[PDB]
Parts: C-alpha cells; sequence; structure tokens
C-alpha cells in the first residue's frame, strides 16, 4: 500500500512534468487520464493517510498503557 | 383436419404457394379433384373478410388456378356467391381472378364437368 | 504500450533535468490555439476554491471560443456577436434565470457549458450584423404570437395540460430560457403517460414525451417574414393576424425542427402541402417502405450493439399469451407502390396561420406511428411452441392498417382494419365471416385502450374479451 | 499532490524553472 501510494506519486510527477513541458516547447489525452486514474488513488488513500497517522498516536498510547501494565503484573 | 385449418395454418407459417400445394398434398390422401373438398370456396372465404384481400392468400388461389388444381367451375361458383360489393378492392381482385382464365375455360374432363362449367358460366 | 514507450523516454530523461527543459523552452521563445485549446481541458480538470472557480469560468469561455471580460471579481462577461452574458446587443440583459443562477451557486459547471452551447447555437445564425438584430426581431414576433394563440386555448376551455398537449392549438408551450428554444409538445402517447400513472400538473417534464422546437434558420432561398406581433387584433374565438407589410425579405424562413426525425409518409406530404404549399423536402431525397423507418425509430430509441435482425418479425411477450407480429412492408396500396415515406427532422412555415392545420396532420401521423411503433421489440422468442399466436400486419392504403390473425374460438382468418384518421382518434372495424363467434365489442376494446397504452396490447384485449365470453 | 501538478501545468501554459524546482520540493514532501 505504502509502496503502490509512492509509485503513484511519482507516475504523476514525471507524467504532469512531461505534459507541461511539452506545452511550453509548443508555445496529451494518454497523459490526462494516467493523472486522473492516480490522482483518484492517491486522494483515495489521502483521506486514509491522514486517520492512519491520528490511529497510530491511539495505538502508541495504547501500547504504552499494555507495557505498564505487564510491567507492574510483572 | 378441416381445409380452413389447413389454409389457416398456412397464413400462420407463411408458406409460399409451392409449399402450400406439398402440404396441401400432404394433409389429404385422397386429392378429390380439390373440389369435392370445396378448395375455391375456402380460400376466398378466407381472403375475403377483411376490406382487401390478403395477397398471401389470393395467391394461394391464383397458383391453385394457374395450376391446374381446382376446377373453372368451382371458381366460378364460388365467385357468384360473394357479391357484398361494398367493396371495390374484393371484387377488383376477383375480376383479376376472372381475368385469369376467362377466354380460355377448357374443362378437359367428363360431360357433367362441362355442363357445370356451362352454368357456372 | 505508448505508456511504456513514455516511462522509457522518461527513464532516458534521468540518464541525461526539468530545469533543462524550461531552459530549453526559454531559448525556443527567444527563437499556439491548440495549446489555447489544451489550457482550457487542464483547467476544466482543476477544481479549487472561488478564485479558481472564476478561472474554471474563464476555461468555460475559451473552450466555446467565446471571448471574457471581467469588471471586479464578482461581474464576468462572455461576449459574441448579441451572445453575451454575465454570472455576477440590440436588447436588455433579458432575465435572472433561476436555471442558470441555481446551477453554478451549486457545483454543476458542466451543465452551465451546456446551457453556452445551446446559446451558441441559437446564434449560429449566418447573416451579418443588422440582418442578424431584425431575424432575432422576427423570431421574437413569431413567439409572441405562439405565445397569445397557446393564451386563446386557456381562456376559451380551462384545458389540464394532457387535454392542451393532445388537441389543442399550438401545444403546451414552454418559453424560450436561456439557450432552450421554445418547445411545443405536439403529442404525449398513453403509454408513456404512465412510467413503470403520473398525473401531469403544471409540472410536465420537457422530455416526456414527444417535443418540437420553434426557430430560425438561414435559408438559401428568401423569404417574407412578419417583423413585429401580427395578432394586434385578435376575434376572440381563434385567431386574426393582420396582413403582411410589417415585413421584410430576410434570406431565411421559421422552422418547427424535430430532435429525432419523425417517420413521414408520400401521402402525408401532399396533404400537409395542400395547406402551406413550401416544398416539404425541396430536393427529392430518397423514399423507401414506411414500415421500415417505423421500425428503426422505434428500435433505436434505445440502442444496443446487435443490429435485431428481425426479418419484420417482431416477437412481443404479454402477461397473458406471446404474440408474435408481422410487419408485412412491400404490400401494394391501391394504387400499387408500397407505402413509402422519410424521415422528416424540419418542416418550415412562414406564418403561424398554416401551422394549426400542420400540426392537425402531423398529430395524424404522429399517432399512427406510435400505434404501430409500441410492436416493434427487441425480442430472441425462439422455438416458442406454446402460444407464438402469429398476427401480419398489411398496408391496406395510406393511413389504414390491418392486423390480421386467427379467430380466437373458431378456426377462420379474422381482420381489424385501423384508420389513424386524427392523431388521437383511430377507427377500427373488425372483420368477420358469416358462421363465426362474436369476438368483441368496439367499445370494451376502446376502453381498455384508453386506460392503458399501445396496440400490441390492444390485440391482447381483442383476445381476452373474446376468450372471457 | 495532483493540485500542485496543476498549478505546475498553469504555469507551464503562462510561460517557470523556479515552480518546477517547487515541484520536485512538493514530490520530495
Amino acid at each position: 500500500t505504502r509502496e503502490r501510494l509512492l509509485s503513484a506519486l511519482e507516475d504523476l510527477e514525471v507524467l504532469s512534468r512531461e505534459l507541461i513541458e511539452m506545452l511550453a516547447i509548443s508555445r496529451e489525452n494518454q497523459v490526462l487520464e494516467l493523472l486522473i486514474h492516480r490522482d483518484g488513488e492517491f486522494q483515495e488513500l489521502m483521506k486514509l493517510a491522514l486517520n492512519q497517522g491520528k490511529i497510530h498516536h491511539e495505538m502508541q498510547v495504547l501500547e504504552k498503557e499494555v507495557e505498564k501494565r505487564d510491567s507492574d503484573i510483572q | 383436419v378441416n381445409l380452413k385449418q389447413a389454409i389457416l395454418q398456412a397464413w400462420k407459417e407463411r408458406w409460399s404457394d409451392y409449399q402450400w400445394a406439398i402440404n396441401m398434398k400432404k394433409f389429404f390422401p385422397k386429392g378429390a379433384t380439390w373440389d369435392i373438398l370445396n378448395l375455391a370456396d375456402a380460400l376466398l372465404e378466407q381472403a375475403m373478410i377483411g376490406p382487401s384481400p390478403n395477397p398471401l392468400i389470393l395467391s394461394y388461389l391464383k397458383y391453385a388456378i394457374s395450376s391446374q388444381m381446382v376446377s373453372y367451375s368451382s371458381v366460378l361458383t364460388a365467385i357468384s356467391k360473394f357479391d357484398d360489393f361494398s367493396r371495390d378492392l374484393c371484387v377488383q381482385a376477383l375480376l383479376d381472378i376472372m381475368d385469369m382464365f376467362c377466354d380460355r375455360l377448357s374443362c378437359h374432363g367428363k360431360a357433367e364437368e362441362c355442363i357445370g362449367l356451362c352454368r357456372a358460366l | 504500450l505508448s505508456k511504456m514507450s513514455s516511462l522509457l523516454e522518461r527513464l532516458h530523461a534521468k540518464f541525461n533535468p526539468w530545469s533543462e527543459t524550461i531552459k530549453l523552452v526559454r531559448q525556443v521563445m527567444e527563437k499556439q490555439h491548440l495549446v489555447s485549446c489544451l489550457e482550457t481541458l487542464q483547467k476544466a480538470l482543476k477544481v479549487t476554491s472561488l478564485p479558481a472557480m472564476t478561472d474554471r469560468l474563464e476555461s468555460i469561455a475559451r473552450q466555446n471560443g467565446l471571448g471574457s471580460h471581467l469588471s471586479a471579481s464578482g461581474t464576468e462577461c462572455y461576449i459574441t456577436s448579441d451572445m453575451f452574458y454575465v454570472e455576477v446587443h440590440h436588447g436588455e440583459n433579458p432575465v435572472s434565470c433561476p436555471e442558470l443562477v441555481q446551477q453554478l451557486r451549486e457545483k454543476n459547471f458542466d451543465e452551465f457549458s451546456k446551457h453556452l452551447k445551446g446559446l451558441v447555437n441559437l446564434y449560429n445564425l449566418p447573416g451579418d450584423n443588422k440582418l442578424k438584430t431584425k431575424m432575432y426581431l422576427a423570431l421574437q414576433s413569431l413567439e409572441q404570437d405562439l405565445s397569445k394563440m397557446a393564451i386563446m386555448y386557456w381562456k376559451a376551455t380551462n384545458a389540464g395540460p394532457l387535454d392542451k398537449i393532445l388537441h389543442g392549438s399550438v401545444g403546451y408551450l414552454t418559453p424560450r430560457s436561456g439557450g432552450h428554444l421554445m418547445n411545443l409538445k405536439y403529442y404525449v402517447s398513453p403509454s408513456d403517460l404512465l412510467d413503470d400513472i403520473i398525473l401531469h400538473e403544471n409540472n410536465v417534464s420537457r422530455s416526456l414525451g414527444m417535443n418540437a422546437s420553434v426557430t430560425i434558420e438561414g435559408t438559401s432561398a428568401v423569404y417574407k417574414l412578419p417583423i413585429a406581433p401580427l395578432i394586434m387584433g385578435s376575434h376572440p374565438v381563434d385567431n386574426k393576424w393582420t396582413p403582411s407589410f410589417n415585413s421584410v425579405d430576410l434570406p431565411a424562413c421559421f422552422f418547427l425542427k424535430f430532435p429525432q426525425p419523425i417517420p413521414v409518409s408520400r401521402a402525408f406530404v401532399q396533404k400537409l402541402q395542400n395547406c402551406t404549399g413550401i416544398p416539404l423536402f425541396e430536393t427529392q431525397p430518397t423514399y423507401a417502405p414506411l414500415y421500415e423507418l417505423i421500425t428503426q425509430f422505434e428500435l433505436s430509441k434505445d440502442p444496443d450493439p446487435i443490429p435485431l435482425n428481425h426479418n419484420m418479425r417482431f416477437y412481443a411477450a404479454l402477461p397473458g399469451q406471446q404474440h408474435c407480429y408481422f410487419l408485412n412492408k412491400d404490400a401494394p396500396l391501391p394504387d400499387g407502390r408500397s407505402l413509402q415515406g422519410t424521415l422528416v427532422s424540419k418542416i418550415t412555415f412562414q406564418h403561424p396561420g398554416r401551422v394549426p392545420l400542420i400540426l392537425n396532420l402531423i398529430r395524424h401521423q404522429v399517432a399512427y406511428n406510435t400505434l404501430i411503433g409500441s410492436c416493434v421489440k427487441r425480442t430472441i422468442l425462439k422455438e416458442d411452441s406454446p402460444g407464438l399466436l402469429q398476427f401480419e400486419v398489411c398496408p391496406l392504403s395510406e393511413s389504414r392498417f390491418s392486423v390480421s390473425f386467427q379467430h380466437p374460438v373458431n378456426d377462420s382468418l379474422v381482420c381489424v382494419v385501423m384508420d389513424v384518421q386524427d392523431s388521437t382518434h383511430v377507427s377500427c372495424k373488425l372483420y368477420k365471416g358469416l358462421s363465426d363467434a362474436l369476438i368483441c365489442t368496439d367499445d370494451f376494446i376502446a376502453k381498455v385502450v384508453q386506460r392503458c397504452m399501445s396496440i400490441p396490447v390492444t390485440m391482447r384485449a381483442i383476445r381476452r374479451k373474446a376468450e372471457t365470453i | 499532490f495532483l493540485p500542485l501538478v496543476h498549478n505546475i501545468i498553469k504555469c507551464m501554459d503562462k510561460d517557470q524553472d523556479l515552480n518546477a524546482l517547487k515541484s520536485k520540493f512538493q514530490e520530495m514532501r
């Protein structure tokens, strides 16, 4: 999932840069379709990315609590 | 079984006139020259129901005259029993059917068939 | 494949930068219309806050090849010819259309784009300049006269919307709003009034029926059209039109464009011409059997990849019984020529005086098409032993057809000849042999058809009524 | 991410190199 998101990010950056550069040289629906497809992938997993971090902080708190309980029990 | 049911099956599944002739032979082992069974009467009844005749059953009757299935006498009697006369299209169809065999009008059979042709004329 | 080649090119660029590419572009500049069009495409996919939504409105302008001038952030105007409108020639800004305002306030920039397209098409008018302004004035006079004629019918009879659409002078008329031009609803079929028993109310949908649009369009020939409202004096019953000349010989005529071309028969062309006189098809094009065209219109209402390959033997499945209908095109009419007709999309009328007569003929031709149209279906009825009652439709004469079926109880063929005398009125006679079982009462069949809809349906009622007796 | 890429495309349409460098920094982000 992290790998998929990173791959989508790299593809988006390179293809957007190429399309903009071709526009600049002149004065690309294939690139456009690729952009919207990986944009959907990143956006749908960006709501996830934010919540994941909040969940991770909660998990860290839970872990600390469990550790204390065990050490106390021991 | 009846001639009306055979003609009506011939209308239901679209049969061309020669396939109608073959299947009409197959439905009835005794031919009885087809005039004992009154082919011309049944074909005219179920052709002249609408304001205009259905061209299928008229095609059947024109084949049954041009091929010598049906004698001219039975056709001329069945034409004679139509009247109604309010519809010009059925009357024009009957006059084209009469235009087929008239001036020819040649019975080749018994003399009673020739007398029948006389009364039919 | 193309994407793989592009990735390989990106790998080559990595081996070789974006900064270098920018420098190369700058060198080329130191050393266009497609790039402008491309800007609109990537600015259409851009979607952000109000500032960028104003740049999305600028994108909409260049997308339709329009010119945008903005005074302050609040007001931006797209201007071409007389098609100038502002989201905050020869006329005041007509209205703050709720339709346009609602779409913009909500997130529907696409709907606003469609509305501009409609406005551009209405003013695709060739003409020149002062002529265009006069030509638009003529359309305004026609619209005012048609609106008044509709009002007269409502004053004379307080008819419900359904009555106005089916049997009224002009038709239910919606005045032009933005791009959309006036729509007169010629006919609302009984089957389609019912959806999955709709009551129209004054909320009648724009597309819930058959609709025709009134518009001005340029023609090669030159014609005289009213440039001012011609119903200055109206006789209380029906209408009276003051005679021409005011008027001018603009090289165009009023039109009654139909969104989907309506198949029309040769006889109708003569009956319609008798009134107007303007050649309906002018340059004589093609003219084949009408029943084939009726099938194409009905089959193409819903599009599917596989052609039906009907062979004019459409199969219909109904709640009780199964029916197969052969449309019998090529049956000779009394003249000896099969019913032949050509799709008509545009009908041109100078004044609205001949319009009541032209519409009455069209309503009759549309009604006949709908009753025969109801049968056309995409049925794969293969190897059907039970039922498969088989009926054949023959063209007896223009405006008449005969559905022939075996007698439900007895054995002789029985034929119902239906003539579409008027758009909403069909007269049918059952032909039955001298010795036969009374199949049906013509009134009971009529009651069932009017309460429900279509003609594949009429044959069911004839069979059921006979069986019940 | 996609907004920054579209802004870079808009800059290309207007024309810069600094904006492309900003897009690379956005990729690092």
